[PDB]
């Protein structure tokens, strides 16, 4: 993976070139956010738990879904989404800390659409539910935090198509 | 950086990072801004460092400019300064990561195979960049020079 | 079922069916015909089963049913009637297959995960299943009481 | 893999519902003569090995199959074509307790024809020592018996076809 | 053969071949002229290496010949011959090659398995290969019956 | 693998047949070269380090390749490249003692053009490097030796194309 650092690092390094004035003012926009970053992932990381069970209730719960016949009916696969949705949550924190995507292609997105076709996991149901998660986690961490983070919810989604 | 570090720890243990890491990364961040400008001070003077270290090993190491040499004549002299110059580069982005990492993945991993293939004596390599680390430090406060040496060394430390 | 459950043990030891194992199957296929009469009873009343364990149920954890409560309001308490009618029926499958087998793989696997989510109290709803076990038991002969008891034995044991 | 009792159950779960009469019916049909898949299933496994060896003597054994440049030449090569047989009667056998083709698909047919056919085994040979197993198999559990195993054997050889 | 061996070794150890295995290789080349007339020799008068060790396996293993037994009557009898033909060429191709594997690849791999289908008796099938190396040694010197006798002894060693 | 022992003999092993005088003969024209092959060899493992040295500064160095944005950028690419030159070159040695190539298709080519392509190598620039070590060799070893080296580097070159 890289972060927001290692990504003007991996730019330069390929040209041969010292930072730059452009790199300089990059890095200096990380280091500007990134108490703000971290305040953000201590809160997730304390109400991880509360904000899928507040998105599931609001996305998913007493629907076709969980009852007989639907993906998310027998504990086994309530289990496994709400397991998906703990994954999501943690790898997202993760990438905003970094400010960069690449540990969602690397750690999450690798074989996820081919996995959920396998199975018949639905992807709308699960996006929909990501869209739930921002909408909490936004709720937790204030309008600017959670702008963010949706930009990494956003990415997850969009490599479930 | 201690960033990706601390992630990819958390990672492999499938938990959120612990308030250690987090506190390491907020510690990192808040030093940023000093980290910024000793890089700027080495990337300002690189000639200057490149230049006066590679006079310095060359009255250290006169063999490796005399015949049968690694360096010697224009050309190769040329090459070996390009080397240093390059080296000079990285400890700049391992200042700004906090770590040695970019160091590590770009000049160290195989560094050892590719200077023994090339005949190039690589204690005279590391004699070269001890030697940038010596005018480097002229150039920073004591505080500085103490940061900015700890990277310095570990590419010469790493090439023994 | 116990045929499914026989055959797996088999293959993953890459062997035929052992003749205990066999003559366990002939036992069951026997009293077929026993067993779907235990479930037509469960089946038959269900709404008694699951009405009195309910009451048996909030006389022991009236706090599952007071404000704060997981089960607090009409809704919730309907909802956890609904849970006990789910193990209920799951039981009656675990009868007619003479195995665990679908109880596990529809309602046991991840329970503690779904419950622990829902902030469900998992030792209420074993004490419903327990109350669900003793009012069936009062529809059947002892043999067909022993037999039905296993598997509502098996769901409170998995949930401890 | 399922049997044809857990067939019923999931059907019946699937719709959220207690067994009807309907899927009483069905489970009723497997009780009836569920005690003649038993016997077939003991007598086979008390023969196991003798069952493969009168079918390979039948149907490979003095062949251009057995000499040089066949492909059951080779100590290997004998050794895992019987291998292959022992598996299909083990697998036909539970199969046929289960009255159930599912564990076929998932353990013994997914991705067989193609391993055959990277390897040079030939098929059409294999199909004819299935024959030949179906036909001693039928010998000892008699006609009937031998007509459901038979079911099974097919299905193996569809499956490599 | 003893070539393939050496770079396997040799492989495994991610090493060129050692001047040992060199020199064991020119040795082997070497002597490759009198190995070949071994081979000639074995090949000229393999009817006659079978059909007495034939005899003598049938002297000491008079079951395997006796009602009951694997090679019972003229036709299995005829087999069971064919199979130390089959042998008596294996070992002529270890001999030419320096090395067992030729052998182990084409005769032994799966040989148990094999001879416990058919129900033959792999101790009386390791007794007739005995029996062969016994006649073979009669017709080479000393040095060569030494030579051709350690892939007999391997075959015989590999069905113990 | 096979050698060129192997090879007669699997010639032969294929039609039941004991070694007759083509085989006898094959095995004879081996064993006559089998001290060239050696010595060849010999001279090539004493060099071995220094035949990548020349074929690298031939081919490779000081050209968009070994500057940034060239795949052999880094001490970790450098050291990778060179690390499978020092393999091709030991294992046409290996095929050279042996006669035969199939150890080049085994240990060598299977997968490695796909592995190539998914890491962005360039396949053009190593058949080039694999020809200049084709040509150092040669002036090593001598123009018949080099010639059966050259028979090894260029189905080493073939499988990569
Ligand atoms: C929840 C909103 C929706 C589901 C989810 C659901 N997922 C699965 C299976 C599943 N999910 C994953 C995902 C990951 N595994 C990882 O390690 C990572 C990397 C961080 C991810 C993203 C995997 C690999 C699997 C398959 C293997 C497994 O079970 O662990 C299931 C189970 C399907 C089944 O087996 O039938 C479900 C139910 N379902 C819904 O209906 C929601 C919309
Ligand atoms: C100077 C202190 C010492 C030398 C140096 C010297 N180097 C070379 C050739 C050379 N060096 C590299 C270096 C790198 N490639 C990388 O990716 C990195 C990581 C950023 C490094 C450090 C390369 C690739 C090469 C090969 C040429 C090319 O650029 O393609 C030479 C030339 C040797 C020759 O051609 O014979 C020299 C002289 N020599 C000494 O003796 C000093 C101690
Ligand atoms: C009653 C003894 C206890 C309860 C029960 C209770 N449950 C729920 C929600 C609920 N329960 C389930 C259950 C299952 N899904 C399955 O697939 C299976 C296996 C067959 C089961 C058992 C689900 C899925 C849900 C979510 C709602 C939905 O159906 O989508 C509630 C409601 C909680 C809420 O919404 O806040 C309750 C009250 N509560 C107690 O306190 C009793 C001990
Ligand atoms: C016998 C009637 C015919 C053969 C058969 C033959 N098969 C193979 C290799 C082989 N077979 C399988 C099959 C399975 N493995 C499993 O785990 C299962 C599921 C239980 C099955 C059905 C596999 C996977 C393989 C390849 C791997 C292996 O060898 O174990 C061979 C060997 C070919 C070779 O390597 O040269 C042979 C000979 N040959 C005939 O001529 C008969 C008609
Ligand atoms: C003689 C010393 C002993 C016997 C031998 C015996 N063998 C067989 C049948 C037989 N054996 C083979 C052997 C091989 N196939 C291979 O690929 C190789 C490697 C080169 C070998 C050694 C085969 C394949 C067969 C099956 C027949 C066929 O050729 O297709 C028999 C006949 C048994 C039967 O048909 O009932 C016998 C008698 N028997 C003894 O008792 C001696 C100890
Ligand atoms: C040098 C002439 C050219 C390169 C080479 C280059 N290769 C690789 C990675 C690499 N190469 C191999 C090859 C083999 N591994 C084996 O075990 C064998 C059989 C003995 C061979 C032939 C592999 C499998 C891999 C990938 C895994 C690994 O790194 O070991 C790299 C590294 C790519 C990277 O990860 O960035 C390079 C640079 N590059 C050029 O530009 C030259 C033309």
């Amino acid at each position: 993976m890289q972060d927001a650092i290692t990504s003007v690092i991996n730019s330069s390094d390929v040209q041969g070139k010292y930072l730059d004035n452009a790199a300089l003012e990059k890095l200096k926009g990380y280091f500007a956010t990134g108490e703000l970053r971290v305040r953000a992932a201590t809160t997730i990381s304390a109400n991880a738990a509360a904000i899928v069970k507040e998105a599931v209730a609001k996305s998913l719960l007493y629907s076709d879904i969980t009852r007989p016949g639907g993906n998310m009916y027998t504990t086994r696969r309530y289990a496994a989404c709400i397991r998906d949705l703990d994954y999501y949550l943690r790898y997202a924190t993760y990438a905003m800390l970094a400010g960069d995507p690449s540990i969602l292609d690397e750690r999450v997105l690798n074989g996820l659409k081919e996995t959920y076709n396998s199975l018949g996991v639905p992807v709308g149901a699960t996006v929909q539910a990501i869209q739930a998660i921002k909408e909490v986690t936004a709720s937790l961490v204030g309008p600017d935090a959670g702008k963010e983070m949706g930009v990494y919810f956003d990415y997850i989604c969009s490599g479930l198509s | 950086s201690i960033v990706t570090k601390s992630i990819v720890n958390a990672d492999a243990e499938a938990r959120y990072l612990s308030p250690g890491e987090l506190d390491r990364i907020k510690s990192f961040v808040s030093g940023g801004a000093q980290r910024l400008r000793i890089a700027q001070v080495l990337t300002d003077n690189r000639e200057r460092i490149v230049k006066q270290a590679g006079d310095q090993l060359f009255q250290k190491r006169p063999d490796v400019v005399s015949p049968g040499g690694n360096a010697y004549g224009q050309e190769m002299t040329a090459t070996c300064l390009r080397d240093l110059d390059y080296y000079l580069r990285l400890v700049t982005y391992g200042i700004v990561a906090g770590d040695v990492t970019p160091i590590e993945e770009i000049g160290i991993v195989g560094v050892r195979e590719m200077y023994k293939s090339l005949g190039t004596p690589i204690d005279a390599v590391a004699g070269g960049v001890a030697a940038m680390k010596s005018v480097a430090a002229g150039l920073l406060s004591a505080e500085d020079a103490g940061e900015a040496g700890a990277y310095f060394d570990y590419v010469v430390g790493a090439m023994q």
